[PDB]
């Protein structure tokens, strides 16, 4: 049957736009430790050369209502989870890798003479700018419905009061949240996994013999160039 | 001339209160920040001068 | 702004029975001068022109001053003298030689109150002015 | 729909300790309507 | 991957044809064609512990 | 000319008795970001005049 987007499940944002009259496969990402500003990772050429999806993997930390979030804000002083997501709830994305939370930033770029607020990864979830709110793209759904997989979403910022946006310009496709309510698809990369079993994305060490062998490339400063 | 003067009349008039909500509530700060961005300073002074 | 905006009025195009077209610029001080009355923060800019510019309008009544706006315009000078740190001696010379001395009682009694507020604001504590030292007693004698 | 609405009202008054008279009067009106829908819901399934 | 110019070797990401680079596991070294594939959108069962 | 009359009616919503009502002002400023993106690239920010 049709699955639903449960909390505490890994996920990846997704969008598409036309540059040569073709729906390019794109996804948001960010390096984290270094340039904190987010950047766009193309994936349309995945058949002929694969992308780097490790940084792209986001995680749903929790979700709640707007008024409950405001009460959490007022109650700044500090269970089972898996609450199903509904439209109008205040989502909270998180970078699975860097452990830095997605948020808006009080910056500007490209000199639009207008708010851009280039999105990035805040170092801590404290403060109200970190939180985001979902909304429905297609009219066939409405507020309060149980959000499913595949349907298009319209993420909105809480504090900035600005909508996520794929900004096409002269340069590379910027993802500043400035102008337009872009149809942001929401691909579940993974979900609750079984204990003690292998899945994609998990990094592992290959053993041989009984225990005392490991596949590896030679260390650096070597004549083989580590190949 | 009349159109832009009326437009800034609306935009200037709808500031958050005078000082009541500005001294603490967040809605006033958000509205004032977006309000200052669209028509930044060092353009009013040229036009009035 | 007090360097620029205050200097846009070229004495507000003061009437000589030849100027009754730009009457709206007289009422432009309803909003423009109200800010000056409200706010009261070295002589980096020439404030002396602003003080005497207000002193022209409080006394002048040739153009139709629209008496509610006359009270409004009086409030600006009344607010300016309180905050002033004695940078109005040049402007202080003019009211001494008129109003009660040269009789303009119809348009000097409110100015008389504004001038009456001047000496009480400064006892002989942290100021001295030889030119103003003898001007005020001479005006007091004559008045 | 009524559940989401009344739940949001609880969050608005959660920080406040004492409840206003007007607030309690409003909430009682909503509660009475909620009672009637519960009884009407019961009669569709009372009797197997 | 296996680029075949030298043999089994670790190639750069920008030269991956998704057939030399692609790999798969197997239950045992017994020769089985494994012609009928399988597919499911969900998690599926856990096979490899 | 057409815009000035509509903006005049929008003016009369807000300055009721020398104040600024927050609710109507809030809805107005949210709506004013989108639909006044017209009037050319001057105030839109895409230009710069």
């Amino acid at each position: 049957e049709v699955q639903f987007l449960r909390t505490d499940d890994e996920v990846v944002l997704q969008c598409s736009a036309t540059v040569l009259k073709e729906q390019l496969k794109l996804c948001l990402a960010a390096e984290g430790f270094g340039n904190r500003l987010c950047f766009l990772e193309p994936t349309s050429n995945a058949q002929n050369v694969p992308p780097d999806l490790a940084i792209c993997c986001f995680t749903l930390e929790q979700s709640l209502s707007v008024r409950a979030l405001q009460e959490m804000l007022a109650n700044t002083v500090e269970g089972g989870g898996h609450r199903t997501l509904l439209y109008g709830h205040a989502i909270l994305l998180r970078h699975a890798h860097s452990r830095m939370y997605l948020s808006c930033l009080t910056t500007s770029r490209s000199m639009t003479d207008k708010l851009a607020f280039d999105v990035g990864l805040q170092e801590d979830a404290t403060g109200e700018a970190c939180w985001w709110t979902m909304h429905p793209a297609s009219k066939q759904r409405s507020e309060g419905e149980k959000v499913r997989v595949g349907d298009d979403l319209i993420l909105v910022s809480v504090s900035s009061e600005r909508y996520l946006h794929l900004s096409t310009a002269s340069g590379e496709l910027q993802v500043d949240a400035s102008f337009m309510q872009t149809l942001w698809n929401m691909n579940p990369i993974c979900s609750c996994c079984e204990e003690g079993y292998v899945t994609g994305g998990h990094v592992l060490r290959l053993f041989h013999g009984h225990m005392d062998e490991c596949l590896t490339i030679s260390a650096a400063d070597s004549d083989d160039q580590r190949r | 001339m009349s159109f832009y003067a009326a437009l800034i009349d609306l935009l200037g008039r709808c500031a958050p209160e005078m000082h009541l909500i500005q001294a603490g509530k967040g809605e006033a700060l958000r509205i004032r920040a977006i309000l200052r961005s669209l028509v930044p300073l060092d353009d009013l002074v040229g036009i009035i001068s | 702004h007090v360097l620029d905006v205050g200097f846009l009025p070229d004495m507000r195009a003061a009437a000589s029975l030849d100027t009754a077209t730009f009457s709206t610029t007289e009422m432009a001080l309803a909003l423009n001068r109200y800010l000056c009355l409200a706010v009261l923060p070295t002589k980096c800019a020439p404030l002396f022109a602003g003080t005497e510019h207000r002193a022209i309008m409080v006394d002048s009544m040739l153009h139709t001053v629209y008496r509610l706006s006359r009270g409004r315009s009086l409030t600006k000078a009344q607010r300016d003298v309180i905050e002033d740190c004695l940078m109005a001696l040049c402007r202080y010379i003019r009211p001494s030689m008129l109003q009660h001395l040269l009789r303009r009682l119809v348009f000097d009694v409110p100015i008389l109150n504004e001038f009456a507020k001047m000496p009480l604001k400064l006892l002989t504590n942290h100021y001295e002015r030889c030119w103003k030292y003898y001007c005020l007693p001479t005006g007091w004698a004559n008045f | 729909r009524l559940q989401e609405s009344i739940s949001d009202f609880y969050w608005y008054y959660s920080g406040k300790d004492v409840i206003e008279e007007q607030g309690k009067r409003n909430f009682s009106k909503a509660m009475s309507v909620a009672k009637q829908v519960f009884n009407s819901l019961t009669e569709y399934i009372q009797g197997p | 991957a296996l680029t075949e110019d030298q043999g089994l070797v670790v190639v750069d990401a920008c030269k991956a044809h998704t057939k030399a680079t692609s790999f798969c596991f197997r239950v045992s070294k017994e020769k089985l064609d494994t012609a009928p594939k399988r597919d499911v959108e969900g998690m599926g069962p856990p096979e490899i512990k | 000319c057409g815009g000035e009359r509509y903006l005049d009616f929008l003016r009369f919503a807000v300055f009721v008795n020398g104040e600024s009502v927050e609710e109507n002002a809030n809805v107005v400023v949210r709506l004013l970001i989108r639909k006044p993106e017209c009037f050319g690239p001057a105030l839109r920010g895409e230009g710069g005049s």
